[PDB]
């Protein structure tokens, strides 16, 4: 579907990201609609998050 | 005669998986008498009441009726989170105003498995012919299944209903119809599936005539 | 208060004769007051009094459920003919009226082929025998798997699909043991249609 | 089931030119003795071709 692979797979990942609260998964996702070119920069700011916010 | 009726449908599979998409929950009057028409809608996501829904003009009907529709844009991870969406139809002159509620089917996720089957061997007598897409497997049912063919989608494809298994579990097919000479040719087929239980909520499987 | 419903022979019982069509009309929402129904059956508009009616039965409200059963004669389901179900009762105005008859249009051959697991599937304790079948109108249509005479339960059968052409095709799932598929047994898929030769046809399916 | 019964049913339900109640009588004897499958097929080809324009 001419669809952005990079920009999905960034969203699917944030998705299930577990130590995430919804206002940051939210937020990240809004970024990832507003500028698909992030995608790759939000998903590594998410995954640094959620490894900081693990038990 | 009777009030109106409503009803409250979610958004398209695709649209709640894929990114790139805008999910839409939609609320329908019908049974809009012309002598009341002046519906209003209030909508509400886990009993929160939201504001960014927008209402198409009054239609006319076959019947000498009025239908009226509510589109509320939702996001893809509250609907696959479970949240509940409500519709409220109101009218000076409803009873009572009439509520509608929906959310995404409950139940352990189960990862869908796709396999593509050529021709039969009895159908390459005709002109056109059958490409198949098996997915079996996955829960919930709400999916999504498309073809393509370098880089461009093939339209000509049905897809059956989902059905519901021994296991639980959920399969279908898709059926593509291509020119025979088109397979013959070494044409590349894909069958694409989105469902919420696969990696990046899509797979696909590709088709073409190859060494058996 | 009370509804009908009228519901039409199963498509492989107008299609075999030996076996009995029926067309059933159900009546709901029956009154405890006045649980005295009536039913008037028509072929073609001509009343006939061949109709079966089950002893009034007690439904998960306070209510009584109540059924009428008509025998049909197969060639005249498949010939296009109309059944009416008139019920009386007084809590309704007027008695309600229900008909239905096969589905109007040009009847066409089911193509039917059968399909191996795909190379793929061969990885997994079971696989599936896919049976395709296509072209066919009307929807009505029946689905049956077998193996050495003997049939083969364990499938389930997507519901009609209408084609691009008008046409209807739908899918078979016969889900086997890998292990029996690997050691050549045959199977076939049994396909019932009015626009089949004898209503019949079989198409096998082996490694 | 029986084929033979089967397919005399299915060759009777599409004999062109006999009439509703020639077809219907056929059938039901058909229903009633399947036995007699070959011979009302048979019985019933020849009326069929008797009534030929
Ligand atoms: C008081 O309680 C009553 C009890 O019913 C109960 O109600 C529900 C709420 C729940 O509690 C259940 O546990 C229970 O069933 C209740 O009665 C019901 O009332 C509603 C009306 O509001 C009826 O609703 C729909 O009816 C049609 C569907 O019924 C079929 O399918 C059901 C499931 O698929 C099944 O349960 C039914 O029994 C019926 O099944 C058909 O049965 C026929 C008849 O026997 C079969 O055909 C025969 O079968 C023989 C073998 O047995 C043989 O093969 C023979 O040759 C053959 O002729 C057939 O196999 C089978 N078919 C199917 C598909 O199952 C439905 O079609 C209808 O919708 C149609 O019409 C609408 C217009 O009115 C359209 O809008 C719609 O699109 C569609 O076209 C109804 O929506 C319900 O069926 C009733 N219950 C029963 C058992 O009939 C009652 O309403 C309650 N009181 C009040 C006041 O509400
Ligand atoms: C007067 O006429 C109106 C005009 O509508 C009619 O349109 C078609 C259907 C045809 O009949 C024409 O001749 C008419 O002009 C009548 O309005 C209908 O009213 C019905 C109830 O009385 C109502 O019934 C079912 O509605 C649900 C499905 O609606 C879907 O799907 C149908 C076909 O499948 C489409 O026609 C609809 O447009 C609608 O499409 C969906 O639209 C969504 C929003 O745009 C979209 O997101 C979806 O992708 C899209 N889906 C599909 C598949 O296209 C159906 O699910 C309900 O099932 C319930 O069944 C029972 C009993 O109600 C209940 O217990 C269950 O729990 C289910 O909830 C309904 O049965 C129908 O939708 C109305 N049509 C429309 C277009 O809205 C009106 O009834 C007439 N009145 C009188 C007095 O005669």
């Amino acid at each position: 579907m001419k669809f952005n692979k990079e920009q999905q797979n960034a969203f699917y990942e944030i998705l299930h990201l577990p130590n995430l609260n919804e206002e940051q998964r939210n937020a990240f996702i809004q970024s990832l609609k507003d500028d698909p070119s992030q995608s790759a920069n939000l998903l590594a700011e998410a995954k640094k998050l959620n490894d900081a916010q693990a038990p | 005669l009777g009030g109106p009726s409503v009803f409250l449908f979610p958004p398209k599979p695709k649209d709640t998986l894929m990114i790139s998409r805008t999910p839409e929950v939609t609320c329908v009057v019908v049974d809009v008498s012309h002598e009341d028409p002046e519906v209003k809608f209030n909508w509400y996501v886990d009993g929160v009441e939201v504001h960014n829904a927008k209402t198409k003009p009054r239609e006319e009907q076959y019947n000498s009726t009025y239908r009226v529709v509510s589109v509320l844009t939702v996001l893809h991870q509250d609907w696959l989170n479970g949240k509940e969406y409500k519709c409220k139809v109101s009218n000076k002159a409803l009873p009572a105003p009439i509520e509608k509620t929906i959310s995404k089917a409950k139940g352990q996720p189960r990862e869908p498995q796709v396999y593509t089957l050529p021709p039969s061997r009895e159908e390459m007598t005709k002109n056109q012919v059958s490409l198949t897409c098996l997915v079996k497997g996955f829960y919930p049912s709400d999916i999504a299944v498309e073809w393509e063919s370098n880089g461009q989608p093939e339209n000509n494809y049905k897809t059956t209903p989902p059905v519901l298994d021994s296991d639980g579990s959920f399969f279908l097919y898709s059926k593509l119809t291509v020119d025979k000479s088109r397979w013959q040719q070494g044409n590349v087929f894909s069958c694409s599936v989105m469902h919420e239980a696969l990696h990046n909520h899509y797979t696909q499987k590709s088709l073409s005539l190859s060494p058996g």
